[PDB]
């Protein structure tokens, strides 16, 4: 609970809190689908260029399915940490504990291939 | 506000894009003020096009240094660039200066168009309303004309 | 005149130097000045960075964009500019827009001071006469008086360029 | 949600699959705001395959370049033709209005934007100097005209979108 | 407005047309201000043209990179072209310095015409007001003064 202006000044508190996994009016699956956008999109980056096929006319391509399969290994590692740890966090009321985690990983993974299939398409065109 | 100078009667309150819909009372006042100061604008614009047009240009030098017999200087655009740099400075230091004298910040007497002419000011003859309703009105159909007019003269060419 | 009190005592050539020579100030309300100062503090530290980028550009340490353009970039700043693509230029203007959104929607400044839009005033206590080392009101003139300084200086290197070369 | 703009007599309160058949407020202000941002978009896209192929503006895009209005393919091939830096500041463009002068306030109405005039003017790029704000009950026709003509709109670009796919120009062919 | 510099022996009412509403306090402390100034500068520029022709002109260079010595440049007048725009630039921001130091706002000490150039800084004696006088009236002898030998050099070469 110390304080420090990178974790609480203003600037932090409602960056932080704003973020999709912390935003308030927030149902978990616009959570998940704005992680997962991020995400995917970020992720197509790093495998176009800087991967085993790069100088193919097909690197967007081999990047976007390579994106899309680490946004698929990170969802299943996020729905085994559901199934085990069920962190409760996001749960609304009733429900079952981690149901709101578990929705906002599989809405990550929604919003992953989205990113990833954005990402590609901006790349094939422009 | 629905009863101020501008409503004439050809129109009741014209406002076709709302911008009166829940009426900022200030930012109408610094409308009404804009819209007096362009249209007095726009009545003296309109002079110094059709005048020059008809009464030949000026008799006289304009800069006694560099030969500007008002004749060189064409009425409509491009004269922006035939008078002087430093002409153009000096006529925008009188108007900085005249809007720099009184203050028109919001709330002043500057700030509804009162400056302090008085070249018509009738006795209270009911015609304040006159006077200040046609110089309004007069001041949109002079933006509208001088709009027209520059249109007619950059699209055509030259003038008119 | 005295400052007006929500300014209170924040520049001049001392700092208790209200020195409006325009009445800039008079009949106005608290909100406005606050944002005066907040436009002043945004435009200070925009120079004072731009101060230090253009004689760092000017110095010969122009990479990233000298790989960009995959030559020596121009020394001059303005013409180094000018070298940058339109993405570049737009990928600046974007990243501007988005810092600036961040410090309106999600992350808005606070009411008494929009200046303070990383909210430092939420960890600070205050300058107090019990604190040795008190310097905050110092600090934030130092930050102003360099804001001052920087946002002529910036100009002074922009309008000096670009018309003498 | 019968009584809310949108609703018009040709079909009334639509919702057949019941998308917002409970009340859950939030989620139909939501789906509100992107049914008048989807048809403002699209009545925009609309006008933007219409008017090209009868105003090709009189310029060239670049300079630089010698690409001219007049040549850019209509359609669904200036993705490919337009040079990526037109493209860029466009999305550019669209993403500092949304960020800035056209950032929904959730106290104001779902497509209300402070920044607007009522028709759509924008009454801000004249230094930023507001607009209007939504009052519903005087120009509810007005209001109601919008949302379906945006509907429309939607349907309608959706449909030449397909159009251009399907017959691959954007001449007399493609609008039958 | 009785007793203020103005009043002297020949005369001390001179105003045919000014005072326009007799009163208007702001205004005549303002016309007091410009006085003292247009005073000040009159008497300098009236000097810069007294100390060249007589006790002649500086040795020097006033611009070693240009070679523009003291004595080449002309002394009336023209003397506003040769000498270099970094020079006047110069001195222009030296006037600006002068006036923006002190704030010029109406109202403040400064504004009356007090600079804070305190050389005698007589100690609020009888002197002061005598002081006074004499730099006002030999303020106005060299506001006409100068306005006779810019219009001497304006129609007759140089200075005389
Ligand atoms: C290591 C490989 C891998 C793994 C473990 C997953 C894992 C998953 N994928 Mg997946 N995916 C992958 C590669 C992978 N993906 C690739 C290469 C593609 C491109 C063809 C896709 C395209 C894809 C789609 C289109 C979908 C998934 C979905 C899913 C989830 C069911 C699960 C998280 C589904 C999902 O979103 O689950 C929520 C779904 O609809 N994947
Ligand atoms: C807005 C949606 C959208 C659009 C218009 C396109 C458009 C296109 N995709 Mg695509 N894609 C998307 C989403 C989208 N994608 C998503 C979400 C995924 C993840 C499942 C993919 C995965 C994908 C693959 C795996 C491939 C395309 C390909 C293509 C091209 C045919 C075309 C440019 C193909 C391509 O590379 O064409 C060049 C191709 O092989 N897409
Ligand atoms: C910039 C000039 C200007 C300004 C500030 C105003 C301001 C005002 N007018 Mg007004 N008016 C003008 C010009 C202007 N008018 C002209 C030229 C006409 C003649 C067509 C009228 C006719 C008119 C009527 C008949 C009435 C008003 C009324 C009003 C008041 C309420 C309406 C309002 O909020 O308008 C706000 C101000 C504006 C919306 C001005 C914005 C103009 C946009 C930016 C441009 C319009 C298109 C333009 C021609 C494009 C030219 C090309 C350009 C891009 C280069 C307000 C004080 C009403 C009134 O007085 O009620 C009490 C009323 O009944 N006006
Ligand atoms: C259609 C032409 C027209 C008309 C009817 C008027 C009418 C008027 N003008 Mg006006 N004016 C005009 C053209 C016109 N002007 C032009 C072309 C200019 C530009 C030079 C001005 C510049 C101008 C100024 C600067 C001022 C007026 C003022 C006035 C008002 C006189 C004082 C008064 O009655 O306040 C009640 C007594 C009166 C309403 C004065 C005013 O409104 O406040 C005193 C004022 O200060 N006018
Ligand atoms: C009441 C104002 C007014 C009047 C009487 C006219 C009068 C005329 N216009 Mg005109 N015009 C005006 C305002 C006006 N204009 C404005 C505000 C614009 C800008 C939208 C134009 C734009 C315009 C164009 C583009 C053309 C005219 C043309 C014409 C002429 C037919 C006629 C002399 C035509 C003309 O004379 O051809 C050159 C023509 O082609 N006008
Ligand atoms: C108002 C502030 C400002 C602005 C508008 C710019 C603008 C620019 N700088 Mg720059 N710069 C600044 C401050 C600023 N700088 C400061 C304070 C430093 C010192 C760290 C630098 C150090 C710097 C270097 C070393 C380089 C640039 C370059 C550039 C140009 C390309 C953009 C880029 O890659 O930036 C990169 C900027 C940084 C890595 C520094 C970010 C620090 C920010 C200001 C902190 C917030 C562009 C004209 C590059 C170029 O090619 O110029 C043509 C380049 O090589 N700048
Ligand atoms: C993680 C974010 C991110 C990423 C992935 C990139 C990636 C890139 N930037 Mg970039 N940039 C960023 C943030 C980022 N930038 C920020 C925060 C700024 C400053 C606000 C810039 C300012 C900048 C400039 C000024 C330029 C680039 C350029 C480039 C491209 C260089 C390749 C090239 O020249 O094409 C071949 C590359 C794709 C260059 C570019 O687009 O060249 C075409 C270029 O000139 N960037
Ligand atoms: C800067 C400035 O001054 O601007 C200001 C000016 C304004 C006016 C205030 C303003 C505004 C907004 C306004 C009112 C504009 C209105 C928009 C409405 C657009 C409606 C549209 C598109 C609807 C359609 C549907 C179409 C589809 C029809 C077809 O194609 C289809 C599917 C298939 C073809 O086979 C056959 C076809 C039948 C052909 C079509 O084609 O039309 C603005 C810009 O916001 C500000
Ligand atoms: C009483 C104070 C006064 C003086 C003493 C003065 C003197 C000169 N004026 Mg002048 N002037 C006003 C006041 C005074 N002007 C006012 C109130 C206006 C209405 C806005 C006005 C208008 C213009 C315009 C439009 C032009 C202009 C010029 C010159 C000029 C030529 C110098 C040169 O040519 O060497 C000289 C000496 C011309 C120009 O060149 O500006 C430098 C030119 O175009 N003036
Ligand atoms: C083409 C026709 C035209 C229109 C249609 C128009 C419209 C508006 N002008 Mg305008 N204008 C000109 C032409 C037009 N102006 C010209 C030729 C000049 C040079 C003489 C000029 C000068 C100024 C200045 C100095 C200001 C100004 C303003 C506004 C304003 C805001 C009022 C409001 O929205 O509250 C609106 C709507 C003020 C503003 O707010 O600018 C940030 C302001 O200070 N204008
Ligand atoms: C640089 C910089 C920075 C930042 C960084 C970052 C963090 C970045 C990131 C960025 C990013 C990361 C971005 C992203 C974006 C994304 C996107 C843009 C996406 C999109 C997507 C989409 C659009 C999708 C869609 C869809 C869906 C939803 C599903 C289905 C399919 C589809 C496709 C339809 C900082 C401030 C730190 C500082 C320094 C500078």
């Amino acid at each position: 609970q110390i304080r420090s202006p990178i974790s609480d000044s203003r600037f932090a508190k409602n960056f932080i809190g704003n973020t999709a996994f912390y935003r308030e009016g927030l149902e978990n699956w616009q959570r998940g689908l704005e992680i997962g956008m991020a995400h995917g999109y970020f992720l197509v980056g790093p495998f176009t260029t800087l991967g085993p096929l790069r100088n193919t006319p097909e690197a967007a391509t081999v990047g976007l399915l390579s994106a899309c399969a680490v946004i698929g290994i990170v969802s299943v590692g996020g729905l085994l940490f559901g199934a085990t740890v069920k962190p409760r966090a996001f749960d609304k009321d009733g429900a079952t504990a981690g149901s709101g985690f578990t929705e906002i990983i599989n809405w990550h993974a929604v919003g992953g291939l989205g990113g990833a299939g954005f990402c590609h398409l901006l790349l094939t065109l422009f | 506000f629905e009863s101020e100078l501008g409503v004439q009667a050809p129109t009741g309150f014209w406002d076709p894009l709302g911008f009166a819909k829940d009426g900022s009372m200030k930012a109408f006042k610094r409308r009404r003020a804009s819209e007096i100061k362009h249209g007095r604008i726009a009545m003296l614009a309109t002079m110094g096009y059709i005048t020059p047009e008809i009464t030949g240009k000026f008799p006289g030098y304009l800069s006694p240094s560099t030969l500007l017999k008002y004749d060189d200087i064409p009425n409509g655009l491009g004269a922006i660039s035939k008078v002087p740099a430093l002409g153009w400075a000096q006529i925008f230091v009188y108007c900085g200066y005249a809007e720099l004298s009184q203050d028109q910040t919001p709330g002043s007497p500057g700030a509804e168009g009162n400056f302090g002419f008085k070249v018509l000011t009738s006795s209270d003859p009911d015609s304040l309303e006159k006077k200040l309703a046609s110089e309004i009105a007069n001041g949109r159909l002079a933006m509208m004309a001088f709009t027209g007019m520059a249109t007619q003269d950059g699209l055509t060419g030259s003038a008119w | 005149r005295e400052a007006p009190k929500v300014l209170a005592g924040t520049g001049g050539p001392l700092p208790e130097s209200f020195w409006d020579p325009a009445g800039f100030t008079n009949n106005k309300t608290d909100e406005e000045l606050l944002f005066y100062r907040a436009a002043e503090l945004k435009h200070g530290r925009i120079a004072m960075a731009a101060v230090v980028g253009w004689f760092t550009n000017a110095s010969g340490f122009h990479y990233l964009g000298d790989l960009w353009l995959k030559k020596p970039a121009s020394d001059n700043p303005i013409e180094a500019f000018n070298q940058l693509s339109l993405l570049g230029v737009f990928q600046m203007v974007f990243f501007i827009g988005c810092l600036e959104w961040l410090t309106t929607v999600p992350c808005p400044p606070p009411k008494d001071a929009p200046w303070d839009v990383i909210g430092m005033s939420d960890v600070l206590e205050e300058d107090t006469d019990e604190n040795p080392m008190a310097e905050y009101k110092k600090i934030q003139m130092q930050e102003l008086n360099n804001s001052r300084l920087a946002m002529v200086a910036i100009i002074g290197l922009i309008v000096q360029a670009t018309t003498t070369g | 949600f019968e009584g809310e703009l949108g609703v018009t007599p040709p079909m009334g309160y639509f919702d057949p699959l019941g998308l917002s058949s409970d009340g859950d407020k939030k989620t139909f202000i939501r789906r509100r705001k992107s049914e008048l941002k989807n048809g403002r978009v699209a009545m925009w896209a609309c006008m933007g395959w219409i008017v090209p192929e009868w105003y090709r503006f009189p310029g060239e895009l670049s300079p630089s370049s010698g690409l001219k209005f007049s040549e850019i393919p209509n359609g669904m091939a200036a993705l490919k033709a337009l040079p990526t830096e037109a493209w860029a500041q466009m999305g550019a463009f669209v993403a500092l209005l949304e960020l800035g002068p056209l950032w929904q306030d959730e106290s104001r109405a779902p497509g209300d934007f402070k920044t607007c005039a009522k028709y759509g003017f924008p009454m801000f790029f004249v230094g930023g100097r507001e607009g209007s704000d939504s009052d519903p009950v005087k120009n509810q026709y007005s209001l109601n005209s919008e949302i379906n003509n945006g509907r429309l709109a939607m349907m309608a670009i959706t449909g030449m979108v397909f159009q251009n796919g399907i017959t691959g120009t954007t001449g007399p062919e493609m609008w039958a």
